[PDB]
């Protein structure tokens, strides 16, 4: 933090922190609790990790009147795989947004199983746009959530009554459904996508879908872009 | 009783029966509709059967189109009992399954929560 | 390093398991579902994990695939089984599509010719690597076979009802007197997904 | 048409009744495309259909109008199946299947219009009753196409 801190406040330029294993920080961190023999908390872990973790994703952020930018991604693991960890819900009013991951993906032998309907960002309006990434994008990634979540109600339904009771708008979700999921959700271990790539791969597999079949797209937008 | 194994299979027990719920009501209004049309195709096949009922040969293909109309008919009615049985445990995982999965979560949860404040309590001291 | 944690009841927010996650590389799950249900050892299709996985498949590169890049391919089709009976447990065996009933044929196979080992059984005491990676590459090719056939025109009820002999045979395909007879085993069993037609 | 007085002919050898067959296949493969029928056909094995001038330009229809019905009106009733499949099950409106229907509506209608013989068949699909059954539809096009479709059988009774 403090490495990040001097390139950013004295030396002026963009850096970026990345944090591995969090949890493990935090039963080092209970050590270190237990050190001063303490009572512990709730689940044995410090009361005060709320200001120790706010000591630490408040390193990020951009500084007026300084072109250079320090931003912060941290991870943690969630045990047992379960979200109600005090590690999870302190991280979680704290920072803007969660990118979660998937047992079931990560166990169908695909690239990395980030959920889009968990995944969600609040800064994700400004890093957006004509002039940031591009006017295509946050329609784009509406329509494709609601095209992945709407699939997958009607991979529901069609494990019910099977797939002849499919409608045209069910059979578009669940084809966009598994296309996006064995394409635009597969990207790979080295691979690494442009942003033109992204938004062309999305265009590209929305294209299965008809013009009236996402209500989710401007028309002038639609206008601008489908060719 | 009062354990998280036990309260993580009760709240994986509820969201089954929701999602369930949600499957259940779906298929209600999917069999709501055929049957509806069903309906709406028997009192057709009933004002066709009834137009001409009280001559020479081939009424042998005139007669099987009405047993045919009549088997849609009877898979209508057994499509409405189906329907009603469907609506009923979609009552029953309303009121019922999820009223009482909440409440034995909402103990537990309570239970658990004084249990661990009595250890922490008993560490403090 | 072998460790095995010695969790109550079988849950997973068992504080040793807890602090023994964030540190081993290998984690093998214990089921208490199909432990309880008199079936060979459990291990959990989901919960099964391993960090080591790329650099065994970089050491399998070597060793070429079958079953190195099909160990997903059969992940996959367990996963969209279980997801598919967390609905059929809900549902039934009364409406379902020809892929559904393929996939849950797929996920009993998959259960009963390849997890299942007996240590008591003299046969079955042990299986090789290239033996294991033969029963699933007989039964990705039956499966692959399946939707192939399902895509042909062809029912469900005819297509199980055409081969008897190749189920038992997929399933008697774990050595068993290994490894001489490995190849041999392998012709058959190509001889008969040529005889399948 | 010389194609097909050939094909329609006989020959002694069998080189010259294959490379017959085989030629007029070759040439079929790219008369069905001028005017692409298989545009059409796209959207009938999709179930989804688009906005086109296939059944609104006269020469376009004209062109598939030969292969409109090959055996049994093969093509028509597939034509028919997804109108069909539309009403026996589904049958809820809105955005695309309702404009895809009343594509389908308008397609068959002007279908109808060029072959007086494909009603024979409509009777005996249920089509009868299902266009009947239109009428009453949540949109007015919907609805108005319906009607067209209606007056058509009643053009030929």
């Amino acid at each position: 933090l403090t490495t990040a801190e001097y390139l950013a406040y004295q030396t002026e330029r963009h850096v970026l922190t990345i944090l591995t294993d969090m949890s493990s920080y935090a039963d080092a961190l209970r050590e270190v609790s237990a050190a001063r023999e303490e009572v512990p908390g709730r689940r044995g872990y410090p009361g005060y990790m709320y200001t120790d973790l706010s000591t630490i994703y408040e390193r990020a952020g951009r500084v007026e009147g300084r072109n250079g930018s320090i931003t912060q991604i941290p991870i943690l693991t969630m045990p047992n795989d379960d979200i109600t960890h005090p590690i999870p819900d302190l991280t979680g009013y704290i920072t803007e947004g969660q990118i979660f991951v998937d047992r079931q993906l990560h166990n169908k032998g695909i690239y990395p199983p980030i959920n889009v309907l968990p995944s969600l960002s609040r800064l994700m309006k400004s890093a957006i746009g004509e002039g940031m990434t591009r006017k295509d994008h946050g329609d784009v990634s509406n329509q494709l959530y609601a095209k992945y979540a709407i699939g997958k109600d009607a991979a529901a339904m069609k494990a019910v009554v099977g797939e002849e009771a499919l409608s045209i708008e069910d059979k578009l979700s669940l084809e966009f459904l598994e296309k996006f999921e064995k394409t635009f959700i597969t990207q790979g271990a080295y691979e690494d996508r442009t942003v033109f790539e992204s938004l062309d791969q999305a265009w590209s597999l929305l294209r299965i879908y008809p013009k009236e079949m996402l209500n989710r797209i401007s028309p002038k937008i639609l206008d601008e872009f489908y060719d | 009783f009062p354990t998280r194994m036990t309260l993580g299979l009760m709240k994986t027990k509820l969201k089954g029966a929701n999602q369930g719920y949600s499957l259940l009501k779906r298929k209600s209004e999917a069999l709501t509709k055929r049957f509806r049309d069903i309906t709406k195709r028997i009192d057709d096949a009933k004002q066709k059967m009834g137009r001409v009922m009280q001559a020479k040969e081939i009424y042998s293909r005139a007669v099987e189109t009405l047993v045919e109309l009549a088997s849609l008919q009877t898979a209508f009615i057994i499509l409405d009992e189906v329907i009603k049985v469907t609506n009923r445990r979609v009552n029953a995982i309303e009121h019922v399954i999820i009223p009482r999965t909440e409440n034995t979560i909402a103990y537990i949860n309570s239970e658990l929560d004084e249990l661990d404040r009595e250890e922490f309590y008993r560490l403090k001291k | 390093i072998v460790a095995a944690v010695s969790p109550a009841g079988g849950d997973f927010s068992d504080p040793v398991t807890t602090a023994t996650l964030g540190i081993t590389q290998v984690f093998w799950g214990l089921d208490k579902k199909l432990a309880q249900r008199k079936h060979f050892p459990s291990i959990n299709t989901s919960v099964s994990y391993s960090k080591y996985t790329n650099v065994l498949n970089k050491f399998y590169d070597s060793n070429y695939p079958e079953f190195p890049v099909l160990r997903d391919r059969m992940k996959e089709i367990l996963s969209n089984a279980e997801e598919l009976e967390q609905v059929v447990q809900l549902v039934g065996k009364s409406a379902l599509s020809d892929s559904d009933k393929i996939t849950l044929d797929v996920a009993t196979l998959i259960k009963e010719d390849f997890l299942q080992q007996n240590g008591y059984s003299t046969y079955d005491a042990f299986c090789p690597i290239w033996k294991t990676f033969d029963m699933m590459r007989a039964f990705i090719s039956y499966h692959d076979e399946a939707q192939k056939a399902v895509a042909n025109g062809a029912n469900w009820s005819k297509l199980a009802d055409s081969t008897g002999d190749v189920k038992h045979a997929v399933s008697s395909s774990k050595f068993f007197e290994p490894s001489r007879g490995e190849k041999e085993v392998h012709g058959e069993f190509e001889k008969l997904l040529s005889t399948m037609q | 048409p010389t194609v097909q007085s050939l094909s329609e002919r006989k020959y002694s050898d069998e080189e010259l009744r294959q490379d017959i067959s085989n030629l007029k296949e070759i040439l079929e493969n790219e008369y069905q495309e001028l005017t692409s029928f298989d545009e059409y056909v796209a959207e009938l094995d999709s179930k989804l259909l688009c906005w086109s001038p296939p059944h609104v330009d006269n020469g376009f229809w004209s062109d598939n109008i030969d292969e409109f019905k090959k055996d049994n009106y093969k093509i028509f009733r597939q034509l028919i199946e997804l109108l069909q499949a539309k009403v026996r099950n589904g049958d809820v409106n809105a955005k695309q299947e309702k404009i895809i229907i009343q594509v389908a509506l308008n397609d068959i209608t002007h279908v109808v219009e060029l072959l007086p013989e494909s009603i024979d068949v409509l009777d005996k699909t249920g089509g009868k009753a299902d266009i009947m059954e239109l009428l009453n539809h949540s949109d007015s096009r919907v609805k108005y196409e319906a009607l067209k479709a209606t007056q058509a059988i009643i053009g030929y009774t």
